[PDB]
């Protein structure tokens, strides 16, 4: 027996109480199993429609389906995307006969009208094999069709019913089709001839439905014409609906000019429903439907303008509130909503509490404490709705820390009096079910909320020094303090015009005589002087010296790139590589765990990868494929295949959110296979990262996602055996070698949609491989590209028509300092949406609350900077709002328009421009090339594009974008293979391993050999390695007598890498393991048996308390005007001397 | 009465007015972009295109 009566008669409602959030779910559950017959869930909201479809799928079994509705907004200038019809029509030749299940249907759909009847059972017909039915009642309804009988046929219209055979060439194809009824049953589909009767193919299921909503043939063409002359006025125009459909084209928008097409007025949606539904409602509909009708009367007279192309009133295209309210007494209802309902019959109150204070944080030594002490208090059982499968496991070492192993139910009742369970799903919020005792304590009530941003105290100091009454008595160069900018000198009133204002102002002189002028209206900003120097006041500059310091910076080159590169490249090409080992079951099972299929260029490209791993040499490939391809599940069936022989892959990608991301993807993918998935980013912790990399040197952890983090030399893999970059378009390039640099045979899988010219070059020249992708996924539809100046009703009409869809906005403004005000901005502009700021300049647990809540759509519209340029999936964002599209490349165009789509939804993009009298001709040039470039696989197109224009940077330096004089590739690869040669025959290590064991004495001083000194990059490279190698100044003295005779003098660079590594030297015999140097000093870091003499150690101490600071074991801070170079180098030389002859 | 002369004055203005075109566009996008509170005139216009 079950709590509670559903009612079954003509209107009587059911109302029911206290269900806190995702119980809802579980009562619509239980009604769609206890009711025999179907039953209608009447969302209040598309989104919260959404967001039931997925929570009623995971507590039962039913065919829960929504009905798709138009995603245009009323009266828009949209076509509803024709597959979306395919779904809208057959639903409704379903839905007189669906015996069970559920429909979910917002109140934006329940109050359209749709087809009446008729041309659904005239021009359509969906039979599967299981449709019991006899002869005869096909025969009623062709004949209703207007079908004639004909023993024969062969043209449009026409049927046959001969004894058990029945045939039809139905009025939408060109095909007769044989049927085969038996026993009240229909048995076969066989495709046979025109005239031959002889089958062709014998099928199942067949669907022949009208590809527009309304009919188009010529007879209702001729009907749409003659009710526009009895309603609307024609008028004499190419572009008017009347003549774009005489002329047999049809507009736009076309679908909301449709009652005039049927001659019989539009059936209400309710005369579809089945004889005994069971409208089931959430929160409330008379609320939600008069918003609206509101809305729909708003856009009816915002679009009552317009002569050209004039609309229907809402009442002919939709339900009014009034007839909607007269058809809901007409079904019997159960209403479900979340408060205390107080005593009826018709009205029932389920005990579903709220859960209690549960949520966790690293703060507390105990973590787990709201969990630990509400999972001992509880009688009832508990089950714990954790969101994917891969999350199960991050939350099963969760509760592995305080002894709970929840064992995984499928349905809720599932449930004992006493055991902890989890289950997978989509629920949001749990309940504490008080009827039954149990609990559902959903993932996201482990994640409370965020409360930091508490501050610190004073940030005024209010009446000190200088009260700043200032009833103005102050005399002309008596020095004030603004508190801005600090100290000026009050220079005297003055009158200014401020563009239609006449104000008198208060005057202030600051260092270069850069005069501030500061309102008298707001003197209290300005205080007095309080360092007791009203003569010896100082004088601060306006604006900062930000601008003026930048130039400060660098010439120096002080790092030579060639050589390095050169020899990364050669040590890659002389190692052998790794051959991995395939066991072909051990990844069926990897590739069974995929819920798609892989087309034929994905599955082209993931099988040159695994069959060039296989292979004994080193991989470097480029999957260079348009965005949103499934480039990601090459690089997993990559990973799995490296992983699977103990290889400690490495993906790294160039931002924190994509980071995050790719760990949750992953984790989520390889969600049973034993491989420990870590990610290492500034979201983790010093507490969590000391941990991680103690993890990977022991080598444990075993796929290892980073930032630049990753690649910041105290990561030391244990067996690294594959790299995969990820949006390698960024990285430059010391970064994308940094990697490489340390392990020289590993496998390299760089993943893009728009390769940077240096490495698409690279690519097109035999240096790496190259795989491209096409033939885009499932139903990805190429994303339709608008460009206007920016205006605020395209922003607030496209915004709508997102989020009335019930997806989800990216609003780029790429500002940091005004994305405050622009999203103050856009939400008093929109009232109707939910927006939260996100950008990459927050406290960081912050922005891993705002990209969470935008994945669980807990807001709509996400003002962000280019932060969500590199690969974001969120596949409900359908609409992308770019503020400022002038100053952004091509490629960065197309990764931003690349975020929105990514599912079956069409998905619209927004370039908005500035008012075109400030826009560069370059800017007009990038976007109408990104306009037209509106398809599908123009990835690969506009990155050669890119290049070709912009052209491949140095094959061996840094600068992957520009023409700038390169070395040539067929110069390169001699050049190489002399490295090779030499370096192979030699056996000398690396440079990096000359780097390695190096004493850092990084003084930040220029140190190389230039390159007009000695323009052989390999002959420059001998004496790198010769020098670095030379452990006796003796043999460093031979060098330099030896670079002196073959070349002459020794520039400056020069003779101080000499003398550097003569330091170098001396200092690792001494014992000082990390020296430094500077402008203002240094610190020298000594090792652990050091020869330095404590003695002197503290008396330097102690006859220089301005020169010598200790701070940590080894770490001696110096501090001296090292203002000179030579100096700097003479004194740590000295320095060292005089603790040489004291050394111990 | 229907050719006139535009001496060394006209032309370099022409110049200067071409070159200040690009300046104020310039001075506006630097405007518009973040931070108002503590730029300056001189950090804000490029004496290039002049
Ligand atoms: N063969 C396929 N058929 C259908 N859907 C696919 C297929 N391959 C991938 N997908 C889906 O398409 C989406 C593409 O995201 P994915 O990250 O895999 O590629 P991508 O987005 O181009 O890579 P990136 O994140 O670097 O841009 C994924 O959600 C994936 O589930
Ligand atoms: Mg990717």
């Amino acid at each position: 027996q079950y709590r509670y009566t559903l009612p079954v008669k003509a209107g009587e409602q059911r109302l029911l109480g206290e269900l806190t959030g995702a119980a809802c779910a579980t009562l619509v559950a239980e009604i769609a199993e206890r009711h025999a017959g179907p039953v209608v869930l009447i969302a209040p909201d598309m989104q919260n429609a959404l967001r039931l479809h997925d929570e009623i799928s995971q507590f039962t079994d039913q065919m829960v389906m929504n009905l798709a509705d138009w995603e245009t907004l009323p009266y828009d200038s949209f076509s509803p995307h024709q597959d979306i019809i395919s779904s809208r029509l057959s639903t409704l030749y379903q839905l007189p006969t669906m015996q069970r299940g559920v429909l979910i249907v917002p109140v934006n759909t329940l109050m359209q009208r749709v087809c009446p009847h008729s041309f659904l059972h005239g021009h359509a017909l969906v039979m599967k094999k299981g449709q019991r039915l006899s002869r005869d009642a096909l025969r009623t309804q062709l004949d209703s069709a207007g079908y004639r009988h004909v023993d024969q046929v062969m043209e449009h219209g026409e049927y046959a019913t001969r004894g058990a055979l029945l045939d039809l060439f139905p009025m939408g194809s060109e095909l007769p089709y044989r049927l085969d009824f038996f026993d009240d049953e229909i048995d076969s589909l066989r495709v046979f001839d025109v005239d031959s009767q002889r089958t062709l193919e014998e099928v199942e299921a067949i669907n022949l439905l009208p590809a527009h909503e309304f009919p188009t043939d010529k007879a209702a063409i001729e009907l749409f014409r003659s009710q526009w002359r009895d309603t609307f006025e024609v008028k004499r125009d190419p572009e008017h609906i009347y003549q774009q459909v005489s002329k047999g084209t049809l507009p736009a928008g076309i679908e909301y000019w449709q009652p005039l097409f049927f001659s019989e007025p539009l059936p209400p949606l309710f005369s579809y429903f089945p004889a005994n539904t069971l409208l089931v409602n959430t929160g409330d509909l008379e609320t939600s439907a008069e918003r609206f009708q509101a809305d729909t009367l708003a856009r009816f007279e915002n679009r009552g303008v317009d002569p050209m192309r004039p609309l229907l009133p809402p009442q002919s295209l939709w339900l009014r509130v009034d007839e909607l309210f007269s058809e809901l007494k007409n079904w019997p209802r159960v209403q479900l909503k979340t408060e205390h309902l107080p005593t009826k019959a018709a009205n029932a109150n389920l005990g579903f509490q709220k859960l209690p204070d549960l949520a966790v944080q690293a703060q507390q030594k105990a973590p787990l404490d709201a969990l630990r002490k509400f999972l001992e208090t509880f009688d009832g059982p508990v089950v714990f709705s954790v969101e994917s499968e891969g999350r199960r496991e991050a939350l099963g070492e969760l509760l592995a820390r305080i002894k709970i192993a929840p064992q995984r139910i499928m349905r809720l009742d599932e449930a004992s009096d006493r055991g902890r369970y989890l289950m997978i799903g989509a629920a949001e919020h749990g309940f504490v079910d008080t009827v039954r005792n149990l609990a559902l304590i959903c993932e996201s009530d482990l994640l409370g909320e965020r409360v930091a941003r508490r501050r610190q105290d004073s940030r005024r100091t209010i009446n000190p020094d200088t009260l700043i009454r200032n009833l103005a008595e102050l005399h002309i160069g008596q020095p004030v303090v603004h508190l801005e900018h600090g100290v000026g000198r009050y220079a005297g009133m003055t009158t200014l015009e401020a563009g239609g204002i006449t104000g008198e102002y208060l005057m202030l002189t600051y260092a270069n005589d850069a005069k501030l002028y500061v309102p008298v209206s707001s003197l209290h900003l300005i205080s007095r002087y309080a360092g007791g120097a009203e003569e010896n006041a100082p004088l601060h500059k306006l604006g900062g010296d930000a601008w003026s310091r930048a130039r400060q910076k660098a010439a120096e080159k002080v790092r030579d790139v060639a050589a390095e590169l050169l020899d990364i490249y050669a040590q890659r090409a002389a190692k052998e590589g790794f051959a991995f080992k395939h066991d072909r079951e051990q990844y069926q099972l990897f590739c069974d765990s995929f819920p798609f299929e892989t087309t034929p260029d994905q599955a082209q490209a993931i099988n040159a990868v695994l069959s060039d791993m296989c292979q004994p040499l080193a991989m470097d490939r480029l999957v260079c494929g348009d965005v949103g391809f499934g480039k990601t599940e090459v690089a997993m069936r990559a990973a799995f295949l490296a992983v699977d022989n103990h290889k400690q892959v490495a993906v790294l990608v160039p931002t924190t959110l994509l980071a995050q991301q790719h760990y949750d993807n992953f984790r989520d993918r390889f969600a049973n296979w034993p491989v420990r998935i870590e990610m290492i980013s500034r979201f983790r912790s010093a507490k969590e990262q000391t941990q991680i990399l103690a993890e990977v040197a022991e080598g444990k952890i075993d796929i290892l996602i980073g930032t630049h983090k990753l690649l910041q030399s105290d990561v030391k893999f244990k067996d690294l055996g594959l790299l995969i970059v990820d949006e390698e378009h960024r990285f430059g390039v010391r970064h994308k070698e940094r990697i490489k640099a340390m392990r020289a045979n590993v496998d390299i899988l760089t993943l893009t949609a728009t390769p940077i010219p240096r490495t698409l070059n690279m690519a097109m020249s035999g240096m790496r491989d190259l795989s491209i992708i096409a033939t885009p996924p499932a139903r990805r539809l190429a994303v339709k590209t608008f460009v206007r100046e920016y205006d605020s009703m395209v922003v607030r009409e496209a915004i709508l028509r997102e989020i009335l869809r019930g997806g989800q906005v990216y609003y780029l403004y790429n500002d940091v300092e005004n994305i405050q005000k622009a999203a103050e901005r856009l939400a008093e502009l929109v009232p109707e949406a939910r927006i939260a700021i996100g950008h990459g300049q927050m406290r960081e647990r912050e922005l891993e609350r705002v990209m969470n809540d935008f994945h669980h759509q807990r807001f709509n519209v996400l003002v962000c900077t280019t932060i969500i340029e590199t690969g974001i999936d969120i596949p409900t964002a359908n609409t992308i709002i770019i503020e400022r599209a002038d100053h952004f490349g091509l490629a960065q165009l197309h990764q931003l328009r690349g975020r929105v789509g990514r599912s079956h939804h069409q998905a619209y993009a927004w370039l908005l421009t500035p008012h075109p009298k400030a826009m560069t001709t370059d800017a007009q040039k990038r976007l109408e090339a990104i306009a037209s470039l509106e398809d599908l696989g123009a990835g690969f197109a506009l990155a050669t594009h890119d290049l070709e224009i912009r052209g491949a940077g140095e094959l061996l330096g840094e600068e992957q974008s520009g023409s700038m004089e390169t070395i040539g590739f067929s110069l390169y690869m001699e050049l190489l293979e002399n490295a090779v040669d030499a370096l192979k025959a030699g056996r000398e290590p690396s440079l990096e391993d000359l780097t390695s064991q190096q004493t850092e004495v990084e003084l930040r001083m220029p140190s190389l050999l230039p390159d007009d000194f000695i323009p052989d990059v390999n002959t420059r490279l001998s004496f790198y390695k010769r020098i670095a190698s030379a452990k006796t100044e003796n043999e460093l003295e031979e060098i330099k007598v030896e670079l002196i005779d073959r070349f002459g003098l020794l520039p400056d660079p020069a003779r101080t890498l000499l003398d550097i590594a003569r330091l170098r030297q001396q200092a690792q015999k001494l014992g000082i393991r990390k020296l430094e140097g500077n402008e203002k000093g240094g610190v020298i870091e000594f090792a652990e048996k050091n020869h330095v003499n404590p003695a002197w150690l503290i008396g330097l101490l102690q006859k220089q308390p301005q020169h010598y600071r200790l701070d940590g074991p080894t770490r001696l801070k110096f501090i001296q005007d090292l203002s000179e170079r030579k100096t700097r180098i003479e004194w740590v030389r000295q320095f060292m001397r005089e603790l040489e002859e004291n050394a111990i | 009465g229907n050719r006139r002369i535009r001496s060394v004055g006209e032309m370099a203005e022409n110049q200067f007015r071409v070159g200040l075109v690009r300046v104020e566009r310039a001075v506006k996008e630097r405007l518009s972009l973040g931070d108002l509170d503590t730029l300056m005139p001189q950090d804000m216009i490029n004496a290039k295109p002049i």
